C-alpha cells in the first residue's frame, strides 16, 4: 500500500545522483585528514558544543537521511574494530573511486564491469604492499622499538604535549592482558577512565579494576596487604530494602524492644565477616554510623554506595563471584588483588577507589588526568587507535611507510598491469590508480601548499632516485623519506583500507534504484 | 597516445598531467573511424592499445572489411608529411587560443 | 442530473486493454535487471525505516502491493510459482509481460482478442511436447559417481566469484550438505552461519544445529561440555536474577519478613531452576538471557546452560532433538526433551559455539561461513543457497535441459518454422509468440554488461546448424554449450513456467471492462 507520493529514483540518472551524494560525505572529511587537517564544530541535540578532527567521531554525529550516506556511517563500525585512525582515509578514497567512475558511466561501461575493474585492481595493490613492506620484531620481542611508534600517533592529537609519556604505559598494558606469542588482543579487558584535574602527564598503569567510590568510613584501614574481598549487593546491618525501609516506632516500648533485635544484627554480620576470613567487604549500599563503628574495632574496611554495573567489574578483575546474601558466603567466593588503596585528587572528595593486583593479569583499566573534559575524551580516542597500532603490530610486524609513499607506489603498479588487461576493464584500472593519488593530495592541500606540483614532484623521486617509496612531509620538517621521520603505519591497516574500501563502492554501484513510502 | 604516456610518467612538475591530456586527445581519431564502420568505439581503441604495445604500427583499423586487420595488407598507406603538419599546425593553433585573455572591440 | 454512472470510473474497448498492456510492463520492469546470478540488486525501504537489498525476485513482488488490479494478477501468478517449484517468478513475471508487447500493436490493427487467446493456447501446448522431446534423463550416463557430477554443477554457479578460487572446496561441502538429508529434500531444512575472520578455507561444515551463542556472561570455568546422551531442553524462560518478566514486590512493615520476601524473589527463580533438574536436563536452551546467579547452579549441578538464542534456531533445534518447546518449567518433562550422541563447545573463530551430534530426529545441519568481513559472507550465504538448490533439484528431477536460455531459443526456431506451415491469422501470433520467447537470453546479456545483440545474433544463427543445446555464458562472452558447461535446471520446471506465462497472459486479454463500485 501507499503507493502514491512514494519516492523513485531509477535510470542512470539515479547512480549519478548516489554518486554525488557520497560524494557530499567524502568532501566533508578530506579537509579533516592528516594531522594539519581542520577541526570540525558539533552542536549537540541538547546544546553542547565539542570539537574534534577524528573521523569515526563525525560519522558518528553526523545524521543524514539518505539510504547510500548512511552505508558510509556503517562502515566505521567495522573499521574502528582494526584501524581506528585511517578511517577518514577509507571515506576519502571510497569518494575517490566513485567520483572517477562518473567519467566511465558517461563512456557507456556497464556499473557491474566498472566494480570488476577495482577488484581486479585492488588484488594488484594489495599484492605489493607486501614486497615493499619490512619488519621491526620479527624473530625478537623487544619494547624499545615498539614503544617510539606509538609517540608519533599521539602526535596528531592534543595529547601532543605528554605524548612520550603516555606511549609506554599502552605497550605495558598490552603486554600484561595478553602476550604477543598468543596474538589475542580483546579490547574489553582494556578500560579508561577520567577525570577533571591535574594533567595529561600523570596518567598511571593501574592493573585491577577501578572504579570511583569512598570507604565507608575515613578511619578504615586505607592499606589491605592480603587479598579477601567479599563482594555482595547487601550491606552488612539489618536487613533493609532497595528503596525505603520506613521502621514503624509506635513508642519507646517498640525501641528498646527492636533496638535489641537490631543490635544482635550488628555483630552478627560485622563478625561474619572474620569467620569467612574476609577483608575487604564490596556492599552495594552504605553503612550505619553503628555499622562503622564496629568495623573500626576489628579493623575491617570496606566500600559503600556501589554501583550496580560497577560490581561485575570488580568480580570480574579480582576473580570473585556476585554474592546475594551473607548465607552463601564461602572462601571461593572471595576475590583477588594485591593491594587496595584510598587515592584522592588535591582537594577533591572523589577519592577513587584502587584496586592492585601488585603482578600481572588479564585485565587493565588506564586512568587520565587533565585540566579539561573535552581534552581527555579526546584523550581516551588517543589511546584507542594507539591500542589498534599496537595491537596490529602483535599480529603482523611488517609496516609500510606512510605519509603517502603507500598510495603512490601502487599506482605506479596498476598503472603498468593496465596495458596487461585487453578488455574494457582497463579503464577501471587506470581511474583506480587516480583515486589513490588523492589521499597523498589531500595532505599536501591541508599543508598550505600546491597540491600538484607536491604529487608529481614525489611520483619522478620514486621512479628516477631511488626506488623504496618516498613520503610527502605535512609537517613542514626538513625533507621527504618520513623513514628518518618515522612515520609508519602498519601493514594490516594498508590491507584493510583498500579492501574495505572496494567493498563501498562495489554495492553503491549495484544498487540501481531506492524505493520508500511518503507521509500520506 | 601510447608512447607519450610513458613519457609522462619520466617528467616532473605540471608537464605530468598536461602531457599526458596531450596523449589521451589522441584517441579519438580512432574512436571516430570505428564509430563510422559499425564497430564498437570504445571496446576497439582498447584492443588497439595491447596490439601496438606488443606489436608494430600493423595493427589499426579496416574500414572496408569492418573490423581489426593489418593495415599494410590492406593497402592503405599515407605519406608522412600529412601526419607531422597536423600535429604542427594544430598546436599552434591550440597555444594561440590559450594565449587569449579577452578580446576588445575598436573603431 | 439522473446520472447512469454517478463517479463510477469504467472504460472498455481497445483502450482498455492497452492501459492493462502497460500496467504490465511496468511490473516486469522492477524484476528485469534482477534476472541472473550476476544481476543487480534492488532497495527497498518500508514504512519502518529499514532497507531492504536483495535481487529475489519474489521478495521484491511481495514489497511492492501495487494497487492496480491487472498487476495484482501477475502478482498472484507468482505466488503460485512458488508453491509448485519454489524458484522462476522472475522468468514468469518477465516473460509474461513480454507476449503482451508483442501482440500490443496487432490489437490497435483491429484484431478480435479471442483469436489471441487461440494463438497462446496452441503455441503452448506444442512447447511442451518439445521440451518432452528434447529432456534428456542422466543418471548412470559414462558410470560416473553422481557426487561427482553434482559437484561440477556446483563449481559452474559458484564460478566468477570471490570464492571462485577456492570453490573446489566449497563444492565438496555443499554436495555432502545435501547428502546428509534423508529422502525428503528441503531448503528450509540447511541452515547457514557467518563467522568473522579467518580464510575460506576456515569454513567448517557441522553436521549438527549450531548458533552463534552471544551469551556473554559469567560462569566459565564450568559446566563440562561433553555429553554422551543429554536431555535438550527448549525453554523461553528468562533465568536472570533482576528481569523485566519475572519479579517479586510485596511491601510489608514486618522487618522478619523482609528477609522472607528477599528469599521468595530468590525461590522463584531456584524454583524454575529446580524444575530443570527435576526432569534431568543437561543441555538448557533459552531464547532469553540467563543471570550469572542461575549459571553458578547448573554448573554445580554438572548441566550446562546457554541463553540469548534465537527462536529460529530453537525451531530448527525442535526439528533436530526430537523434541519441542516449552514456554515455562513445569510442563518440561521427557516429552518435550532432546537427545544428541555428542555436545561440544568449540572455540573456533574465537566466540564460543554449541553444537549438536547424531540427533535420531535431526534432518538438519549447520554451515559455518568463514571470511574477512560480513559482505563477503552475507553474498556467499545465498551464493551457497543457489548450489544447495542445484545439487537438490537434480536428486529429484533427474531429466533436465540446458539452461542459460539454451531451451528458450529452440522453441523459438521449433515454432518459428511451424508458424509458416499455419494459413490464417495464426501465423503472425505464432511468430510473435516465438520471438517473446528470446527475451530470457536478452536479459542476461544486459545484466552482465556484455552485448546483447553481437551474442544473440551469434546464437540465433548457431541454432541453424543443429546445436540445441548451445547458450549464453554469464562467466566469459562467447557462445558455449550449456549441456557440457553442465547448467542444468529440470524440465517439469521450464513445463511449468511456459504454463504460468501463458495462463497469465490469456487472462489479461480476456478482460475486457474494468467495474468498480463506489463504497
Amino acid at each position: 500500500k501507499d503507493q502514491d507520493r512514494k519516492s523513485r529514483l531509477m535510470g542512470l540518472e539515479a547512480l549519478k545522483s548516489h554518486i554525488m551524494a557520497a560524494k557530499a560525505v567524502a568532501n566533508t572529511m578530506r579537509t579533516s585528514l592528516g594531522p594539519n587537517g581542520l577541526d570540525k564544530m558539533m552542536v549537540d541535540k541538547d546544546g553542547d558544543v565539542t570539537v574534534t578532527n577524528d573521523g569515526a567521531t563525525i560519522l558518528s554525529m553526523m545524521d543524514v537521511d539518505h539510504q547510500i550516506a548512511k552505508l558510509m556511517v556503517e562502515l566505521s563500525k567495522s573499521q574502528d574494530d582494526e584501524i581506528g585512525d585511517g578511517t577518514t582515509g577509507v571515506v576519502v578514497l571510497a569518494g575517490a573511486l566513485l567520483e572517477e567512475a562518473e567519467q566511465l558511466l558517461d563512456r557507456g561501461i556497464h556499473p557491474i564491469r566498472i566494480a570488476d575493474g577495482y577488484e581486479q585492481a585492488a588484488r594488484v595493490a594489495i599484492e605489493h604492499l607486501d614486497k615493499i613492506s619490512d619488519s621491526v620484531l620479527v624473530d625478537i620481542k623487544d619494547t624499545e622499538p615498539l614503544i617510539q611508534t606509538a609517540k608519533t600517533t599521539l602526535g596528531s592529537k592534543v595529547v601532543n604535549s605528554c605524548h612520550r609519556q603516555m606511549a609506554e604505559i599502552a605497550v605495558n598494558a598490552v603486554l600484561t592482558v595478553a602476550d604477543m606469542e598468543r596474538r589475542d588482543v580483546d579490547f574489553e579487558l582494556i578500560k579508561v577512565e577520567g577525570k577533571v584535574g591535574g594533567r595529561l602527564e600523570d596518567t598511571k598503569l593501574i592493573k585491577g579494576v577501578i572504579v570511583d567510590k569512598d570507604f565507608s568510613h575515613p578511619q578504615m584501614p586505607k592499606k589491605v596487604e592480603d587479598a579477601k574481598i567479599a563482594i555482595l549487593t547487601c550491606p552488612f546491618e539489618p536487613p533493609k530494602p532497595k528503596t525505603k525501609h520506613k521502621l514503624d516506632v509506635t513508642s519507646v516500648e517498640d525501641y528498646k524492644a527492636l533496638q535489641k533485635y537490631e543490635k544482635e544484627k550488628f555483630e552478627e554480620m560485622i563478625q561474619q565477616i572474620k569467620e569467612t576470613g574476609a577483608n575487604l567487604a564490596i556492599c552495594q549500599w552504605g553503612f550505619d554510623d553503628e555499622a562503622n563503628h564496629l568495623l573500626l574495632q576489628n579493623n575491617l574496611p570496606a566500600v559503600r554506595w556501589v554501583g550496580g554495573p560497577e560490581i561485575e567489574l570488580i568480580a570480574i578483575a579480582t576473580g570473585g563471584r556476585i554474592v546475594p546474601r551473607f548465607s552463601e558466603l564461602t572462601a571461593e567466593k572471595l576475590g583477588f588483588a594485591g593491594l587496595v588503596q584510598e587515592i584522592s585528587f588535591g582537594t577533591t572528595k572523589d577519592k577513587m577507589l584502587v584496586i592492585e593486583q601488585c603482578k600481572n593479569s588479564r585485565a587493565v583499566t588506564i586512568f587520565i588526568r587533565g585540566g579539561n573534559k573535552m581534552i581527555i575524551e579526546e584523550a581516551k580516542r588517543s589511546l584507542h587507535d594507539a591500542l589498534c597500532v599496537i595491537r596490529n603490530l602483535i599480529r603482523d610486524n611488517r609496516v609500510v611507510y606512510g605519509g603517502g609513499a603507500a598510495e603512490i607506489s601502487c599506482a605506479l603498479a596498476v598503472s603498468q598491469e593496465a596495458d596487461k588487461c585487453p578488455t574494457l576493464e582497463q579503464y577501471a584500472m587506470r581511474a583506480f590508480a587516480d583515486a589513490l593519488e588523492v589521499i597523498p593530495m589531500a595532505l599536501s592541500e591541508n599543508s598550505g601548499m600546491n597540491p600538484i606540483q607536491t604529487m608529481t614532484e614525489v611520483r619522478a623521486r620514486q621512479v628516477k632516485e631511488m626506488n623504496p617509496a618516498l613520503g610527502i612531509d605535512c609537517l613542514h620538517k626538513g625533507t621527504n623519506d618520513m623513514k628518518q621521520q618515522h612515520v609508519i603505519e602498519t601493514l594490516i591497516g594498508k590491507k584493510q583500507q583498500i579492501s574495505l574500501a572496494t567493498q563501498m563502492v562495489r554495492m553503491i554501484l549495484k544498487i540501481d534504484d531506492i524505493r520508500k513510502p511518503g507521509e500520506s | 597516445a601510447l608512447r607519450l604516456t610513458e613519457y609522462s610518467r619520466t617528467l616532473s612538475g605540471m608537464e605530468s598531467y598536461c602531457v599526458r591530456a596531450f596523449a589521451d586527445a589522441m584517441e579519438v581519431i580512432p574512436s571516430t573511424l570505428a564509430e563510422n564502420a559499425g564497430l564498437n568505439p570504445i571496446s576497439t581503441v582498447t584492443e588497439l592499445r595491447n596490439r601496438h604495445a606488443q606489436g608494430e604500427k600493423t595493427a589499426g583499423i579496416n574500414v572496408r572489411k569492418g573490423g581489426i586487420s593489418n593495415i599494410l595488407e590492406e593497402l592503405v598507406v599515407q605519406p608522412l608529411l600529412v601526419s607531422v603538419s597536423a600535429l604542427t599546425l594544430a598546436t599552434e593553433t591550440v597555444r594561440s587560443i590559450l594565449k587569449i585573455d579577452d578580446v576588445v572591440n575598436t573603431r | 442530473v439522473i446520472l447512469l454512472k454517478e463517479g463510477t470510473d469504467s472504460s472498455q474497448g481497445i483502450p482498455q486493454l492497452v492501459s492493462n498492456i502497460s500496467a504490465c510492463q511496468v511490473i516486469a520492469e522492477a524484476v528485469r535487471t534482477t534476472l541472473g546470478p550476476r544481476g543487480m540488486d534492488k532497495l527497498i525501504v518500508d514504512g519502518r525505516g529499514k532497507a531492504t537489498i536483495s535481487n529475489d525476485g519474489a521478495t521484491i513482488l511481495k514489497l511492492l502491493d501495487v494497487v492496480h488490479p491487472a498487476a495484482k494478477t501477475l502478482v498472484d501468478i507468482a505466488k503460485s510459482q512458488d508453491a509448485e517449484v519454489g524458484d522462476g517468478t522472475t522468468s514468469v513475471t518477465l516473460l509474461a509481460a513480454e507476449f503482451l508487447k508483442q501482440v500490443k500493436p496487432y490489437v490497435e490493427e483491429g484484431l478480435h482478442p479471442q483469436i489471441i487467446i487461440r494463438a497462446f493456447r496452441t503455441a503452448t501446448q506444442l512447447a511442451v511436447n518439445k521440451i518432452k522431446e528434447i529432456a534428456v534423463t542422466v543418471k548412470k550416463a559414462d558410470k560416473v559417481e553422481q557426487r561427482k557430477l553434482l559437484e561440477k554443477c556446483a563449481m559452474t554457479a559458484l564460478s566468477s566469484k570471490l570464492i571462485s578460487q577456492q570453490k573446489a572446496f566449497f563444492a565438496k561441502m555443499v554436495v555432502d550438505a545435501v547428502m546428509m538429508l534423508d529422502d525428503l529434500l528441503q531448503l528450509k531444512m540447511i541452515g547457514i552461519k557467518k563467522v568473522q575472520g579467518g580464510a575460506l578455507e576456515d569454513s567448517q561444515l557441522v553436521a549438527g544445529v549450531a548458533f552463534k551463542k552471544t551469551f556473554s556472561y559469567a560462569g566459565f570455568e564450568m559446566q563440562p561440555k561433553k555429553y554422551h546422551n543429554p536431555k535438550i531442553a527448549l525453554l523461553n524462560v528468562e533465568l536472570e536474577l533482576k528481569a523485566e518478566k519475572d519479579n517479586a514486590e510485596i511491601r510489608v512493615h514486618t522487618v522478619e519478613d523482609y528477609q522472607a520476601i528477599v528469599d521468595a524473589e530468590w525461590n522463584i527463580l531456584y524454583d524454575k531452576l529446580e524444575k530443570i533438574h527435576h526432569s534431568g536436563a543437561k543441555v538448557v536452551s533459552s531464547k532469553l538471557p540467563i543471570g550469572d546467579v542461575a549459571t553458578q547452579y547448573f554448573a554445580d549441578r554438572d548441566m550446562f546452560c546457554a541463553g540469548r538464542v534465537p527462536e529460529e534456531d530453537l525451531k530448527r533445534t525442535m526439528m533436530a532433538c526430537g523434541g519441542s518447546i516449552q514456554t515455562s518449567v513445569n510442563a518440561l518433562s521427557a516429552d518435550v526433551l532432546g537427545r544428541c550422541q555428542v555436545f561440544e563447545e568449540t572455540q573456533i573463530g574465537g566466540e564460543r559455539y554449541n553444537f549438536f551430534t547424531g540427533c535420531p530426529k535431526a534432518k538438519t545441519c549447520t554451515f559455518i561461513l568463514r571470511g574477512g568481513a560480513e559482505q563477503f559472507m552475507e553474498e556467499t550465504e545465498r551464493s551457497l543457497h543457489d548450489a544447495i538448490m542445484i545439487v537438490r533439484r537434480a536428486i529429484k528431477n533427474d531429466s533436465v535441459v540446458a539452461g542459460g536460455g539454451a531451451i528458450e531459443m529452440e522453441l523459438s526456431k521449433y515454432l518459428r518454422d511451424y508458424s509458416r506451415t499455419i494459413p490464417g491469422k495464426q501465423q503472425l501470433l505464432i511468430g510473435a509468440y516465438a520471438k517473446a520467447l528470446e527475451i530470457i537470453p536478452r536479459q542476461l546479456c544486459d545484466n552482465a554488461g556484455f552485448d546483447a545483440t553481437n551474442i544473440l545474433n551469434k546464437l540465433r544463427a548457431r541454432h541453424a546448424q543443429g546445436g540445441t543445446w548451445y547458450g549464453v555464458d554469464i562467466n566469459n562472452e562467447d557462445i558455449a554449450d550449456n549441456f557440457e558447461a553442465f547448467v542444468w535446471e529440470p524440465a517439469m520446471v521450464r513445463i511449468n513456467a511456459l504454463t504460468a506465462a501463458s495462463e497469465a497472459a490469456c487472462l489479461i486479454v480476456s478482460v475486457d471492462e474494468t467495474i468498480k463500485n463506489p463504497r
